[PDB]
């Protein structure tokens, strides 16, 4: 509808509350009457994408938004904009030091990765070379190896 | 997206059979066990908010997360805790009317933990939350309808989990 | 329910954001549901509304739209 | 802020414009544009929907 | 220390997040508090001796 | 510390405007083949090249 | 036409034309001659070129005059030769206009749905304009059977 | 975002106390030293324009090969975008100094530049020693206007190159 | 986005440089390649849907991605998979126009895999239709401007795979 | 892992410039309060335990969370509770001897909070310990030690919130 | 991991309290069943071979997942598939034992989904060879030890879908 | 992981299908470009750290990256970039000799994109590296050789892009 | 730097700093004014120090310099007083940190591996940090020139 992603954090709570007002009906709703669909398109113009040659862009909301400008966006399954808007402000994630891919579910037999290919969950977070993960400890639990 | 109908209908198209005796049973369960379906329904319908407002008072009230420092602290994180509340309430009524939860891991579970761990939602307390909620509409409508709702409650503690 | 506004909204905008031009005073139905949204809308962008009418209405009733 | 550089330096979109005036396959071609950019993939003459 | 076979020591919070919070697996402690149970004082009162 | 990150593949914008970018691209926005004349126009601009 | 096109497709994108569309223009003011001559040819000669690409189409698909068909009987007939005479005509002012959009404009949008509320094979039409170009092209020269051919190609292809 | 008034509210709102004597105390310091970022503040607003051009040249001068033939500020539309990137280096740094938090540069500049810099070819280090040399600048010149300390002005910009920072020790 | 003239003229931009006697050579080159592209780009714009349903008839039709359990087989499936393969044909054109494949990993082979890696899409009989559609066109076509289209046709099987 | 020293040297390095005069102040700061951060260190090197069982008697002890449901109910639960709470003090005085942060975010922060709300470990009352920890320390080594502890302990608290 | 005894022991810790007449009449419900318990695992161990392979026999064999195509064609699928019902069957047999199907989702149901979902495993095949794996230990081992596996199974199969 | 040969065999194979004609004729374009696919990986081999050496003496030397503030500044990077491009090379050579890149998304392309994203990679630099590799490779071996090295090299710059 | 080894050598061990550690970096607080001498020392006269070391390097290796060689021309005699100038910045850096880390953990880790894929004789490096050390320690007082030449020591040492 409005040929961009959501900019900020406090979109995607204003436009949430919304939606969870009111559904699909009150989503679009809220979408088209705005300040900025009346801006960008008025009342002839078909909505279009506004790459990063038609408009200036933003830092912020740079790599999702190359995500919803193409043809797999209706296949990342996983809400990127609000995990992104959230965790900026947050500490450093629990995913795997190079990406998040190499997370291996526990389980008994594994080669049971998540894979790139198949769904698009990737949450890359800048890990420096000296961070140490936090492991839980299986068994009393004082004897952790960092401490005991 | 699919209920107990479609879901023999698509077995039976993936197969390229016609529905044999054993998906004519399948429907004769689902539609013996519909008007069950329906008034537990209208049951939940009836009951949301006060089912949500127990939930809170059996479980996250009084405790560490309504207190400072908690997720639960503020106004906007008690409104939404609300929200999150009723649209598993809610979304446990949809998968209860079609007797598949389908549509709690194609709308509910899809990216939940995901979101839930990018926010610092707890995700031990919400699923104590979603339990002391089926507890309240387990003794609400009754033994069986109960366990049915507690089906998919169930199911979606274990894909928030 | 529908309203057949009529309405004329200069942009103000245009000479910052060197956009080209959407043609302005259009004639349109709006659904009654939105149509405060949208007239509101209308205000904040400064422009005048010309003529309003319920088109699709037949005021006064209390179910059926 | 952009600059004016950076704009006409790119990859220049059709903006498809639906007045009134227009001749019939125009709208047309402006309504498949509508369903093209809101449908993400062109659902009629793909679907027939 | 060659004697022993390898055994899996260390859980990421994620795997053990997985195991434990599932719902049969799970105690119910864990994440809030729960109040005593007891019975209520008027049948206690109500009984044939102290 | 920033302590996230959004996947940034590398985008590259269109530096300049040529003749048979201009056309494909013109073409392609429509969600069509190239019609007969634009591929005289391209034609015309291979014969002058 | 051309310039229609080349006007929209500047139109859209809010700019004046590229000197690539305009020598593209140049182009087709140029071969107008052609054009034009291509469009006596197949102006002057449009009654053997119906009679002809009738009897060949009536030869090829002969259940569509079968009693049972649509084109059965004498006013029948005469309707089917005279949806031939349009599709013919619609070729020469395609042929003038240098694109299909007089062609697709006129007679080619909502085909199926017409030709389907007249219960009529869609098929057999295409094979109605196929021995139309066959006759059309037996008639001129190469590279002026090629030009025709073209837009004889746009309406066999925009039929199915 | 946050100034450091609502980086202290935010700091006792998490465990819900009250404001104590080193609350105040702080709170007391960034009202003291207001008055001397907003006229440091009001000096930049002055002469924006003359101070980004000026450590642009300073960069050039600093890194050749950017005007050169392989650079990154190559053309004319390259070198107006770089000029227009340390316009928005001074915007926020002079946003971060009335504010006296990191909280907006944080938020609005370093969140995800490195993605979009990593991407688009743009290096990032010529990026942080432009930032620096309009750092320099400012410094120099809200020294030579009367202003006793500059420890304000030293805050943001090396805030935002501890950021894009590569960290390599 | 770019044509063997753009790319040289990067070439050359990005030297720092004037074009020299190679880049004149390689324009030269494109410059007498372009008639019999223009030519092959109108003859494939002539038989679009004839292209497709033969690569279809060869490959894909009568085996068991057809048949109930296959991906092509309902009708929606089938729209889709005709869909992908217009797709593959028009930009192996608009690669084959530009003399270089940089549209087709720009915007058909970007997240191509991954899409049809969630869908369940078989990559292997997608390349096998690809390929009866490169045999057909480059039946259509003749021997040159048919191995000018399969070069493009093999890269976006390339990419796929 | 920075102090303020390899901070300064970091910054400088990723400018390429030489040490110029601000660096060379902002080290001389650094080695001015050095001292002053050598004897804290010493001073809560002696009273770890100390500190850590009067933050406990101050916050924890006699509420709810050590009776039973509390998550410090147990003698396992009490054992690790502790030593949470040195790592806490531990970590917090790494950070003070360097002056920066950089360790209590790349060695504490880094899954602290993904960690404890996996565990259902309550964020508020270890939040409520480490203040009362801080106070405690605070009352130990003076005002402005005690100010440049609560500096990291404060970056703790807001890193776990 | 925690059998009827641990649990109840666990509801009565968490409670701080002394075992009530409840508990005691729970735990006297769990020793009059164990005996029972014991010789339906002693059972259930004679034949765990002939009821896995009567389980394949009447489900997966001669359907189109021993076909081409289909996901138990190989001999390395079709071993994969005898292991993973055995895995079943012995883990029933456990929940069985200690009468709490706590073991289940600790030790299968914990990642299960989630392995069958990426490696293409079909969830209802699988559900229906441990429902006929269900059918054919209940005609092995009674009518009440069949219930009391049941039960379990039913747990196992609502885990997975 | 597989080369034409297993990736023809599994085709046949999934079809349930014997071995006709077209798969005969896939096996012998494969058995006639073996060979030189065996001297070119021989030649390939020969020169390992010559072409890693030009490709960063074309691409990547005297830019920004190698001077401070890139990410090929310090001598980690450095030799770790060295390191990154020999995968490329020796895995654009092992594609090269199966015919088939399903070893490149199987074991370079799998979560290369994400790691790289992680530690602040540049990813065009990296492609403009393996451009440069292929351009001095596919001046080693020849034409030929070097256009089946050159598809390998695209397929790898397209899946990082 | 010392801090930096100490705290994280503590910090495996799971216990605090012990008071040697703390009387380690008590008196590497206090050699600091000293090992800020030393870097102006080596900040301020640089450029003698790479001038006169590359002279006595190409006079000791002059095969490198020779047609051949590795840094043979003009700018590759330029990059090698670069590489030079990189190791006397590093030199600077382990002068004011106290401790290697920064010598090692920048420029010393994958020397061998890169100074391999350059062709270059990683022997010569190590007379151009040992001639770099001749100048450097002819240029300060005595315990000033052995402070400075454990970490030209560390580096050369580092080399092979
Ligand atoms: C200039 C001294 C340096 C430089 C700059 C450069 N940048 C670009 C392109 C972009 N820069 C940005 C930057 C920002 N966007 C933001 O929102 C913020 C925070 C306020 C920043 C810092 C963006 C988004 C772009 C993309 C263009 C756009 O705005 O849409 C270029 C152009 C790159 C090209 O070739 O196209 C240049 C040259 N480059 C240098 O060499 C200097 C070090
Ligand atoms: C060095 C950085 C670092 C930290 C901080 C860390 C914490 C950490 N604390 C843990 C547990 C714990 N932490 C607590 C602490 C608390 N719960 C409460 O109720 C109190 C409010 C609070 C103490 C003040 C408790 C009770 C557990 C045990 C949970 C359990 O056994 O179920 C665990 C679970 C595994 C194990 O006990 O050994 C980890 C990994 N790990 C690290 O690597
Ligand atoms: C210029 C664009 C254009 C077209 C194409 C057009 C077609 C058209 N064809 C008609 C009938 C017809 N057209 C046909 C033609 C055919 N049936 C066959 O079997 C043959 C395959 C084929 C011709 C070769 C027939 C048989 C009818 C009569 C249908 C009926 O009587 O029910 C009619 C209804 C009667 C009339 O008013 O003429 C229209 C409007 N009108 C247009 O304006
Ligand atoms: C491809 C077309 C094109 C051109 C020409 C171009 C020029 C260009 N000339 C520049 C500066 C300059 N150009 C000149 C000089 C001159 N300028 C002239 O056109 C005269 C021939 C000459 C004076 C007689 C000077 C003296 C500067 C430095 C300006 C400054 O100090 O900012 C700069 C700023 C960066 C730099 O210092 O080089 C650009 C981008 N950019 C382009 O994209
Ligand atoms: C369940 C939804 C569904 C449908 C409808 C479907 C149709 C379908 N019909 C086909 C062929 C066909 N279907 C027909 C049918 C007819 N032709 C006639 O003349 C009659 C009017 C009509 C039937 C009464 C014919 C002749 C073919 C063969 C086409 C050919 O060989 O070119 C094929 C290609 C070969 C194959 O794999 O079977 C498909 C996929 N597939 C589906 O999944
Ligand atoms: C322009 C670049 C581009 C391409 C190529 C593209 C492909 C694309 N193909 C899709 C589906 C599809 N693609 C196929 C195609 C096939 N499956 C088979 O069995 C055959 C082997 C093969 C056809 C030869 C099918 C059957 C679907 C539908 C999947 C479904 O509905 O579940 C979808 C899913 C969404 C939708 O249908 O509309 C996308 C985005 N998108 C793009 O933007
Ligand atoms: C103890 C708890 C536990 C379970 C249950 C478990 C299952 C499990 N089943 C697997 C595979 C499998 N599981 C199946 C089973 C089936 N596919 C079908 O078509 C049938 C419907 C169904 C059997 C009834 C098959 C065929 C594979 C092999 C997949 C492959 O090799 O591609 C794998 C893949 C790795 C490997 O084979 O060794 C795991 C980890 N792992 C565990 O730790
Ligand atoms: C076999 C498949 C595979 C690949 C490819 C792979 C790459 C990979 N490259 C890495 C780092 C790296 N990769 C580069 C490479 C580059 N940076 C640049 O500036 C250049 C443009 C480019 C080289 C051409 C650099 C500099 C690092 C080090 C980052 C750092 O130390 O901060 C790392 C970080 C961990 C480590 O260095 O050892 C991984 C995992 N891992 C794999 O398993
Ligand atoms: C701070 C740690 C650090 C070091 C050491 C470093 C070295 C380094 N030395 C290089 C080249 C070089 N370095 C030398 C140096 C020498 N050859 C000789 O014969 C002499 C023995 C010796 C110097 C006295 C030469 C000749 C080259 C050019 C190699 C070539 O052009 O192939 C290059 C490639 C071009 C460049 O980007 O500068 C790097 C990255 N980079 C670093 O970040």
């Amino acid at each position: 509808i409005l040929g961009r992603g959501p900019s900020s954090r406090e979109e995607v709570q204003e436009y949430f509350a919304i939606v969870s007002s009111g559904g699909l009906a009150a989503l679009v709703d809220a979408l088209v009457d705005s300040q900025e669909y009346a801006d960008y398109f008025g009342e002839e113009t078909v909505p279009y994408l506004r790459g990063l040659g038609q408009e200036a862009q933003e830092c912020r909301n740079w790599g999702m938004q190359q995500d919803l400008f193409k043809y797999s966006a209706p296949f990342r399954k996983v809400p990127q904009f609000i995990t992104t808007f959230a965790s900026y402000n947050q500490p450093l994630p629990d995913q795997h030091v190079y990406g998040s891919g190499n997370d291996a579910l526990e389980i008994q037999f594994g080669a049971i990765f998540p894979k790139a290919t198949r769904s698009p969950s990737a949450s890359p977070a800048p890990f420096n070379k000296d961070t140490r993960r936090i492991l839980i400890h299986r068994g009393p639990g004082i004897n952790n190896q960092l401490g005991n | 997206m699919q209920d107990a109908i479609t879901s023999v209908i698509n077995s039976a198209d993936v197969q390229g059979k016609y529905l044999d005796g054993s998906a004519m049973d399948k429907l004769k369960a689902y539609f013996t066990t519909g008007a069950l379906r329906v008034r537990a329904a209208s049951t939940i319908s009836a009951n949301a908010a006060a089912i949500v407002k127990e939930a809170v008072a059996k479980s996250l009230l009084y405790s560490d997360v309504t207190r400072p420092g908690g997720n639960m602290y503020t106004t906007r994180r008690y409104a939404a805790c609300i929200r999150d509340l009723d649209y598993y309430l809610r979304y446990a009524t949809y998968a209860m009317l079609a007797g598949d939860p389908s549509i709690l891991d194609e709308r509910v579970l899809n990216g939940l933990k995901e979101t839930y761990n990018s926010l610092g939602v707890p995700v031990g307390s919400t699923v104590q939350a979603i339990q002391a909620m089926k507890e309240v509409t387990a003794g609400l409508v009754g033994a069986d309808a109960g366990r049915e709702m507690g089906v998919y409650f169930d199911y979606i503690c274990s894909g928030l989990s | 329910r529908m309203f057949k506004i009529t309405a004329c909204v200069p942009s103000q905008s245009r000479i910052r954001t060197q956009r080209e031009l959407q043609n302005t005073y259009f004639t349109k139905l709006v659904p009654y549901d939105n149509w405060f949204r949208e007239q509101q809308r209308i205000m904040k962008m400064g422009g005048k509304i010309v003529k309003v009418q319920l088109a699709t209405g037949k005021p006064g009733t209390n179910t059926g739209l | 802020q952009l600059p004016q550089s950076y704009f006409n330096a790119a990859e220049k979109r059709q903006k498809f414009v639906m007045k009134p005036g227009l001749s019939a396959l125009e709208k047309n071609s402006v309504v498949k544009a509508a369903y093209r950019q809101i449908f993400e993939r062109d659902i009629t003459r793909a679907y027939s929907q | 220390g060659e004697d022993t076979v390898p055994y899996e020591r260390y859980l990421t919070p994620g795997g053990y997040s997985l195991r434990q919070t599932r719902p049969g697996a799970l105690r119910e402690d864990v994440g809030v508090k729960v109040k005593v149970e007891k019975t209520a004082r008027f049948i206690e009162l109500g009984t044939s001796s102290t | 510390t920033i302590k996230a990150s959004g996947g940034s593949s590398l985008a590259r914008p269109q530096l300049y405007q040529t003749v048979p970018l201009s056309n494909i691209s013109q073409a392609e926005q429509q969600d069509r083949y190239l019609e007969s004349g634009e591929l005289t126009a391209l034609k015309t601009f291979y014969d002058s090249g | 036409s051309i310039v229609t096109k080349s006007i929209v497709n500047a139109d859209a994108e809010a700019r004046y034309l590229s000197p690539g569309e305009l020598d593209r223009i140049k182009a087709f003011v140029t071969s107008g001659e052609s054009r034009l001559r291509i469009a006596e040819t197949l102006t002057g000669s449009r009654e053997r070129i119906i009679k002809s690409a009738g009897d060949a189409l009536f030869q090829k698909r002969p259940d569509v005059v079968s009693p049972g068909g649509n084109a059965y009987g004498e006013e029948m007939t005469a309707t089917c030769l005279r949806d031939m005479d349009y599709y013919l005509r619609l070729i020469t002012y395609g042929v003038v206009a240098g694109d299909v959009t007089p062609i697709e404009e006129i007679g080619l949008v909502g085909v199926r749905e017409m030709y389907k509320s007249l219960g009529t094979p869609v098929d057999a039409v295409a094979q109605a304009v196929r021995e139309m170009k066959a006759v059309a092209t037996g008639m001129m020269s190469g590279d002026d059977a090629a030009e025709a051919g073209a837009y004889f190609d746009y309406v066999i292809g925009a039929m199915e | 975002m946050r100034d450091a008034v609502t980086s202290l509210i935010r700091n006792y709102d998490t465990t819900g106390r009250y404001f104590d004597r080193d609350a105040i105390e702080s709170l007391k310091d960034y009202f003291a030293s207001g008055n001397d970022r907003i006229t440091v503040a009001a000096m930049i607003n002055s002469q924006s324009a003359e101070i980004v051009k000026a450590a642009a040249n300073s960069l050039f001068e600093a890194v050749p090969e950017l005007l050169l033939a392989g650079g990154n500020a190559y053309t004319t539309r390259r070198f107006s975008a770089c000029l227009r990137d340390m316009d928005y280096y001074l915007r926020y740094g002079t946003y971060a100094l009335i504010a006296g938090d990191m909280d907006v540069l944080n938020e609005r500049v370093l969140q995800g530049l490195r993605e979009t810099y990593n991407s688009l070819g743009v290096p990032i280090a010529p990026t942080v020693r432009g930032i620096q040399f309009l750092k320099d600048a400012i410094k120099e010149m809200a020294a030579a206007a009367g202003i006793a300390n500059t420890a304000f002005i030293d805050e943001p910009f090396d805030h935002m190159t501890r950021e894009l920072s590569e960290v390599d020790l």
